[PDB]
């Protein structure tokens, strides 16, 4: 299963190209893999947040 | 190879053992607090 | 390295500073908000 989505239409920084965007609501919650990079594109839900989990 | 179970109940392990982490508890929302029964239409949760 | 070499003897010293509100706590751990309606009770 997903632990957490927390999508909202909303991820928490989605940073490419050198340039840090908010949009795709890309948030997960579980350390299966890239932690340390989970922390960079997590830790900012500027809006609201919603979890509504996959079961993937 | 429905599927029924035979289980013991003189040991004083039982099967399928439950974990009652809190007591019961009943949760509102009468506080002036929360949106979607503000912002929104009254929800009163 | 961007220093500042300053006087700080004349009436009013470089990069003055402005207090306008202290640090008033700010808390979120009470079911009365919506974030512990739609998240596993996350307190903020």
């Amino acid at each position: 299963e997903v632990e957490g989505v927390f999508v909202r239409a909303t991820v928490e920084r989605r940073c490419r190209a050198g340039f840090c965007f908010d949009k795709e609501g890309q948030g997960f919650a579980d350390g299966v893999l890239s932690d340390e990079q989970l922390e960079a594109l997590e830790s900012d839900p500027l809006l609201k947040v919603e979890r509504c989990t996959f079961s993937g | 190879a429905f599927a029924p179970a035979a289980d013991p109940g003189a040991a004083w392990y039982l099967l399928d053992t439950s974990r009652s982490l809190k007591p019961l508890i009943y949760q509102e929302r009468m506080k002036p607090s929360f949106t979607s029964m503000t912002k929104e239409d009254d929800e009163q949760v």
